[PDB]
């Protein structure tokens, strides 16, 4: 079905020393499978999932040469946003990319992208056409404008629908897959004749979930309390979404936990003995 | 297999 | 607009002495290069320069060393010249789409200056015959005895230079053929119509520009010292 | 520039069983700039063994990094997370509860 | 690495057709094409990634398959001659290997041949002499003298815009009381028709 390769990637300027603070991770399905990190002893990629551990050493010395040459590309590109943003003085001068593709059925090219951040604000984006670029302001205006001179979305493009594509593919044989949430509820003291009714979503991959508290195929007034969705750490997400309820009450009340690797979205509810 | 910048920077 | 510059255009060195040689662009690109080219070989890489002091040697780094303050400049620095750093050698600078080049610069790195001589210079004038045959008029400049080969010839027509109509031999010919250290003769011509040629009032130079010896260059020897200079030889149209 | 204060979130990687070995995480996102100070405290004490996840960002450019360490919890031992980032003006403590 | 044939010869205003073998190209490597006239600063012709590039100075065409290209100058000027680079350029690279690239000469196109060998007299002295070969057609290449103490340059074009002409000469001179411009070209393979004007 679909599939997305994504490599982001984190730069740090520190003109004073030899190199920028530099980080990319690369993912997918969403799922962190390689990264490279010169906060390591011995700067390299290395695997980040199993599957990748079959690939072979002139993949890692072809992956960690790249990622020398981008610790380059992004030293050269933080000292020209130093100049375009007129030498403005900070301790965090941050560029960061996204970059990557998304895979059909068929096997084309659904969506490539490429786009860049500065100081946590939109700088450039390739569009969707894979051949122009939106600038957010006047400094990535000067980039637009050197990168439409020098050809370089054809570069980025031809990476897109070529490279990008072939490696998303022989990922996807070598790791062989969606983790459903597994649900239960928790009962919680909480006022005098009232208690919280906990409903938990564990253990579930993608992190996109739904989780909803009904009454007799009902909606309830009151809002619900909820978590934001975190990792647990293990390539799974966690979240939970509670309700105040009149003790007694309990087994009246449904949980339903929408998902996409649900067949159907379930249903649960707290049962008292 | 990651992106490498085309030569042109920022 | 993209323009990278060098000078001087040849420079005569002793062997032993230090040498810098300049590039420039003010477009302030981010990447310039230093490459020397000897005669029937190619371009070859000395060092690249990624940005100020981000320096990487290239393919021939030996006998060089590099400095990049500012963007806009690239020194290529000798600090003991050897007579085989005798080459061409040019400057590029890029933006990131191709590399712009320098015009270059010929260093010739001598043990000792006593073979150094300037260019004599004569122009000969337009056969009759010619002129009757063609309608035509080639006048013939000879720029000889000249060691090394660092001359630059051109044309001169009534106080402006001109390349249309001219031609200057490619390469030099050895006035010894079988000597290394053979003084050099270069021709070039000069064609006009027979009117052009017959009118009194047109004037000809050739003119030949020899980059030889610098004021701070020591000349222990007997003989005129040769130093950088102008030699001309001049004609003028002529009715008979 | 754009500053953003980390949100955090202090959990168990699975629901917590007094006596069962576990992991401890404190989950900082939604901050920017991505230098940022972490520590799992255990009863007031700075915690030596702790590790965390590949530093990476949101839709919105945002940074998101995970903190985690093996911990087995008992009834009593309390555990929190504290943080620093430059958008503080002194760090911020968030305690650990197992129903949450 | 790329292969081009070292050398290709035209007349001017033909189609030049430079070809160029990269078998082992990589999908983010760019083909450029520089050229460089002796003892000058090469210059950029073009580039390209994929199939074909038009521009003010030349054409490139690029195989399906990207193994090989060809550079195409149509109604090539005596100011084409120049050796010709084929170097691939990694997308990612600031640096480029020249090889040995495809020395291309042009010649010009001769519309009306006189060939002929004229005496000329040094300006100041009556003593000097010179002697020139002009005016004959591109095919004849001039050889260097059989006697040593005589030196003869290699042919030369000049080009005359203001009218539609151009002419070829080799210049040849001496010191040796035996030499004449009658014997200065007796190694060269001259018209039979070459013009001795009569002194
Ligand atoms: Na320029
Ligand atoms: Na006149
Ligand atoms: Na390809
Ligand atoms: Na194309």
């Amino acid at each position: 079905g679909p599939h997305s390769m994504r490599y982001f990637e984190t730069a740090v300027s520190r003109p004073g020393l030899e190199e920028p603070r530099y980080i990319s991770v690369g993912y997918v399905d969403n799922k962190e499978f390689v990264r490279f990190d010169s906060d390591a002893e011995n700067p390299r990629y290395e695997p980040r999932a199993p599957w990748m551990e079959q690939e072979g050493p002139e993949y890692w010395e072809r992956e960690t040469q790249k990622a020398k040459g981008q610790e380059q590309w992004f030293r050269v590109s933080l000292r020209n946003l130093l100049g375009y943003y007129n030498q403005s003085a900070g301790g965090s001068h941050t560029l960061q990319q996204m970059s990557g593709c998304d895979l059909g059925s068929d096997w084309r090219l659904l969506r490539g992208y490429l786009q860049f951040a500065y100081e946590g604000r939109d700088y450039i984006a390739l569009n969707e056409d894979l051949k122009t670029w939106t600038a957010a302001d006047m400094a990535a205006q000067i980039t637009r404008r050197k990168w439409e001179q020098s050809g370089a979305a054809e570069h980025y493009k031809a990476y897109l629908e070529g490279e990008c594509v072939e490696w998303l593919h022989r990922y996807l044989k070598n790791g062989n897959r969606t983790d459903s949430p597994k649900a239960h509820v928790t009962h919680h003291p909480r006022s005098k004749g009232e208690v919280t009714l906990r409903c938990w979503a564990l253990g579930f991959y993608p992190a996109d979930i739904t989780l909803t508290w009904q009454l007799n195929g009902e909606e309830l007034t009151q809002d619900m309390e909820l978590v934001e969705t975190r990792p647990a750490g293990d390539g799974t997400f966690q979240k939970w979404a509670s309700v105040v309820v009149p003790l007694g009450k309990e087994q009246n009340y449904t949980c339903r936990v929408y998902h996409e690797g649900l067949p159907e979205p379930l249903t649960l509810r707290w049962e008292p003995p | 297999s990651s992106l490498e910048n085309f030569r042109a920077y920022v | 607009d993209m323009k990278v510059t060098q000078m001087p255009r040849y420079l005569i060195k002793r062997m032993g002495e230090n040498v810098l040689l300049e590039c420039g662009q003010d477009m302030s690109h981010e990447t310039m290069y230093w490459y020397r080219q000897d005669p029937g070989l190619g371009l070859q890489l000395i060092y690249i320069s990624y940005d100020v002091d981000s320096n990487s040697e290239g393919d021939i780094p030996k006998g060089y060393r590099v400095s990049r303050k500012k963007r806009e400049h690239f020194s290529l620095i000798l600090d003991s010249a050897k007579t085989n750093q005798t080459s061409v050698y040019f400057c590029a600078s890029s933006f990131g789409r191709e590399q712009y080049f320098g015009p270059g610069t010929r260093l010739t790195v001598l043990e000792d200056l006593k073979n150094v001589f300037p260019p004599e210079v004569a122009v000969f004038e337009p056969s009759e015959a010619e002129i009757s045959h063609t309608q035509k008029a080639t006048l013939v400049c000879l720029a000889t005895g000249f060691y090394p080969d660092h001359v630059e010839l051109s044309w001169w027509v009534n106080g402006k230079e001109v390349h249309s109509g001219v031609c200057t031999d490619p390469q030099p010919l050895k006035e010894q053929p079988a000597l290394n250290d053979s003084r050099y003769a270069l021709s070039s011509r000069l064609r006009v119509s027979a009117t052009f040629w017959q009118n009194p009032r047109n004037h000809f130079r050739c003119q030949v520009q020899f980059y030889g010896l610098s004021e701070n260059d020591e000349w222990t020897q007997d003989r005129a010292k040769p130093v950088t200079q102008i030699v001309s030889a001049e004609a003028w149209g002529r009715a008979d | 520039m754009i500053q953003r204060t980390p949100k955090i979130q202090v959990y168990s990687r699975h629901p917590a069983e007094n006596g069962k070995s576990n992991f401890l995480n404190c989950y900082v996102s939604g901050f920017h700039p991505s230098d940022i100070e972490v520590d799992l405290l255990k009863n007031g004490e700075r915690i030596e063994k702790v590790e965390h996840s590949d530093l990476s960002f949101s839709k919105d450019w945002s940074f998101y990094l995970l903190y985690y360490t093996e911990f087995t919890p008992t009834e009593k031992d309390e555990y929190a997370c504290r943080v620093n980032h430059v958008t503080l003006s002194q760090p911020k403590i968030v305690k650990w509860d197992r129903d949450m | 690495k790329t292969t081009q044939p070292d050398s290709m010869e035209s007349t001017e205003g033909e189609t030049v057709h430079l070809p160029c073998s990269h078998a082992t190209i990589s999908g983010n490597e760019y083909i450029y094409w520089y050229r460089q006239v002796p003892l000058q600063g090469p210059e950029y012709v073009t580039h390209g990634l994929q199939q074909n590039t038009t521009n003010s100075m030349a054409f490139l065409a690029i195989a399906s398959d990207r193994k090989s290209s060809t550079l195409i100058l149509p109604h090539v000027s005596l100011r084409d001659a120049a050796v010709y680079h084929c170097i691939l350029s990694g997308g990612s690279n600031y640096k480029l290997t020249f090889g040995k690239g495809t020395l291309l000469t042009v010649t010009p196109n001769i519309q009306n041949p006189d060939p002929a060998v004229y005496q000329l007299r040094d300006s100041k002295s009556s003593d000097k002499s010179v002697c020139l070969f002009t005016d004959f057609d591109s095919q004849t290449n001039v050889s260097q003298s059989k006697d040593s103490d005589v030196y003869i340059t290699d042919k030369c074009v000049l080009d005359m815009r203001s009218m539609d002409f151009k002419s070829n000469s080799a210049v040849a001179w001496s010191n040796k009381s035996d030499f004449a411009c009658a014997n200065a070209f007796n190694n060269s393979i001259i018209p039979e028709d070459t013009f001795f004007p009569s002194p």
